[PDB]
């Protein structure tokens, strides 16, 4: 019994381990591809002086 | 060596209170963002 | 009865293991993809003037 | 030896008180995120 659930939630966990990096890896993605975006859209100094 | 040590000056014085004060402003953060 | 249930939940926690470190593995490479991206989008200094 | 030590110076014064106050501012952180 133990052995086959134990290989059940396991198998589970780990299809919805590379989900979850999926997820925080694509968002981390947007959120530094817009934030390159901002950065960018004004100044490399005008941040600095802004500063 | 963050303290120098411181120183300052100035014177013044016071008291109580111190000075400073301031706090405020603004910042940065708001600015930035704003 | 206590030698194998011993191996039972040690091969799991063992298999559950590099579960445990490949997912606190792959997201601390997002986080320093993510924070390597986010720095080199604004000047090498611009972080250090800002300081 | 950073207590100089511390010284300062101044002167003044016061009281109460012291001074310084501061506090605040801014820071870084926030600033650094943002």
């Amino acid at each position: 019994r133990v052995k086959k659930v134990r290989e059940m939630e396991l198998i589970y966990a780990r299809a919805q381990l590379e989900l979850e990096v999926s997820k925080a890896q694509q968002l981390a993605n947007v959120e530094a591809k817009k934030f390159k975006e901002m950065t960018e859209a004004l100044g490399p100094g005008t941040i600095r002086d802004l500063a | 060596v963050a303290g120098p040590e411181m120183q300052v000056k100035l014177l013044q014085s016071l008291g109580l209170k111190s000075t400073l004060i301031t706090d405020g402003s603004s910042p940065i953060n708001l600015f930035s963002t704003a």
